[PDB]
RNA sequence: ACCCACUCGGCACCUUACGAGAAAUCAAAGUCUU
RNA sequence: GGAUAGUGGCCUACCAUGGUUUCAACGGGUAACGGGAAUAAGGGUUCGAUUCCGGAGAGGGAGCCUGAGAAACGGCUACCACAUCCAAGGAAGGCAGCAGGCGCGCAAAUUACCCAAUCCUAAUUCAGGGAGGUAGUGACAAUAAAUAACGAUACAGGGCCCAUUCGGGUCUUGUAAUUGGAAUGAGUACAAUGUAAAUACCUUAACGAGGUUGGACUCCAAUGCAGUUAAAAAGCUCGUAGUUGA
């Protein structure tokens, strides 16, 4: 009934217990994709190795801080006056921040699509 | 108020733990905020007791700590980090009514107004 | 209170220079926008930071500004308030002998006398820059300033 | 068949080395600077 | 064809059936009177000036008027209406081009000065210009932000302050004493950028020319949410609209 906070709220819902991560939703190009931008910036471990009905693709080891919770968010705007502003979601300006936006082009990160001046939807936000 | 002044740039500002949390989880640029309101170079600092207290908060609320351990605030090495943040600042400013205090602790502010010559800052 | 001891401070500046009001308010606000707009450096060297640079930096000023440095003029926010204050005849015209002591000064500034190298300057809060010319002018003549020239050694700051 | 353990099914309950909320209580109202 | 001055269904006819139209046409609904400059690495800024633009009213109606040239407002008439003077008889009169009083009644300066310009009309001059201008009034919005202090002396009580509880701080402070410049303000020609007159009111110039509080004379501070409870969960399930929805 919503594959996003579904599983990001299992990593989230996990590292708070502390451990070695577990299973999740079913896969999703998106699940896997965030469960990418995460790893690629750090935080998580190694997206994993399942394959079923749609249960396929991955589990996903934990590792590191990643504290706390991947951000799920449930609206979607962006760009200029925007992005910067919903960068108030962030756990503080002075670096730290990362806002895994959805960018017209690319499921990208607060900066990773700050990149070539991009924008669009607000998928989430990490650490 | 009969208080002789001798404050000179850069202002020395002790930032307390509450203010730090607050500015962090609401994205308020604390450094620039102080330079703005004081309208002069500011040396922004935090006592060891305040930052220790943050350290405990930091166990479940990551983000205040890093900003609070930033060079922008420079550590004030008090002799008594074990004393609540409030009392720490009070005992440090009681001999140095020189330093400005930025705190969200309206209780700490009230008892600092007593001391002549203590600029007080806070976030609405 | 800090409000209180402030309302002290202001009265301190109230003849730390010479005023009688809230021209301390004038200079204050000034210091704001000066900083303010300035402090909005921010930023880089945007060819803008450039013009604005030697720009606001050409605040100097004579009797005015700093001395030789910056860049960071927020120093002023320290000074300015406590510095921009002097400079002008309101200040830097007692600190030049002629004036027997601020008061005994503004009065001539007004009262026709006291003139900046040709033309008086009643505006008893002008500003100084390249001062060596801040004589009496006078045009029987400006008395209080013409003989009490004990300023004949007014080598001050 | 009875029992025995042991599994996994899921039974409901009960329980807090956890999270809460504004507290009594809660494996939720735990639950994303409050 | 006829009007139209002269284009035109504009009409006389005469007929063509036309064609408009979801790109919504017919059409509807938005009191709708109605909307020019330029800089500009970036920025700096700004303009024309309360609509550049630009159709429809000048009791009602009518008809008519001038003419290069009016759907002529501010020409008529006549009609209506109002609507008035009166020797009885007749004989008026429509100033959203002004001001004004009523009223309206929300809301704002004398029924200023000049046509000084610069613009106007205009006949061969220098007609006339309700243009314009000038004022005043006028925080209007206002600004400005600059207006009794500088200094002579004596005389000196000891100070006076603290948080003060006592300690401490230390030390001018009163002359309701004796000096300061021919301080300065205000009038006087002063012509005047100058309403060729405002032109003495400006700008001169000068000539002259200083008197809140508290405390008993006193006395002092500004000239997106907790969510059980504590305010808001239909019995129970079902489910539509809806909500969402690899």
């Amino acid at each position: 009934s919503s594959v996003l906070a579904d599983a990001l709220n299992a990593i989230n819902n996990a590292e708070k217990t502390g451990k070695r991560q577990v299973l999740i939703r079913p896969s999703s190009k998106v699940i896997i994709k965030f469960l990418q931008v995460m790893q690629k910036h750090g935080y998580i471990g190694e997206f994993e190795y399942i394959d079923d009905h749609r249960s396929g693709k991955i589990v996903v080891q934990l590792n590191g801080r990643l504290n706390k919770c991947g951000v799920i968010s449930p609206r979607f705007n962006v760009k200029i006056g925007d992005i910067e502003k919903w960068t108030a979601n962030l756990l503080p300006a002075r670096q730290f921040g990362y806002v895994i936006l959805t960018t017209s082009a690319g499921i990208m990160d607060h900066e990773e699509a700050r990149r070539k001046h991009v924008s669009g939807k607000i998928l989430g936000f990490v650490y | 108020f009969e208080h002789n002044e001798a404050l000179v740039p850069p202002y020395n500002v002790l930032v307390d733990t509450n203010f730090l949390s607050r500015t962090v989880g609401a994205k308020l640029p604390l450094l620039e905020s102080a330079m703005d309101c004081l309208y002069a170079s500011v040396n922004i600092i935090i006592t060891s007791c305040v930052m220790a207290e943050l350290e405990k908060l930091g166990p479940r609320y990551r983000v205040a700590l890093m900003i609070a351990r930033d060079e922008r605030w420079q550590r004030l090495t008090c002799d008594h980090k074990g004393t609540y943040a409030d009392d720490c600042i009070v005992d440090r400013v009681q001999k140095h009514r020189i330093y400005i205090v930025a705190t969200n602790d309206r209780d700490l502010k009230r008892r600092i107004r007593k001391i002549p010559g203590v600029p007080i800052m806070s976030v609405q | 209170s800090s409000r209180l001891d402030a309302e002290l401070k202001l009265a301190g500046e109230f003849g730390l220079k010479n005023k009688k009001e809230i021209y301390r308010i004038s200079f204050q606000l000034s210091k704001i926008r000066r900083a303010a707009r300035d402090l909005l450096t921010r930023d880089e060297k945007d060819p803008k930071r450039l013009f604005e640079g030697n720009a606001l930096i050409r605040r100097l000023v004579r009797v005015g500004v700093l001395s030789e440095d910056k860049k960071k003029l927020d120093y002023v926010l320290a000074l300015k308030v406590e510095d921009f204050l002097e400079r002008r005849l309101q200040t830097q015209v007692y600190k030049l002998g002629l004036a027997k002591s601020v008061h005994h000064a503004r009065v001539l500034i007004t009262q026709r006398h006291i003139a900046v190298g040709k033309q008086i300057v009643n505006i008893p809060s002008f500003m100084v820059r390249l001062d060596s010319e801040k004589h009496i002018d006078f045009a029987r003549p400006g008395r209080v300033a013409r003989r009490n020239a004990a300023r004949k050694a007014e080598a001050s700051g």
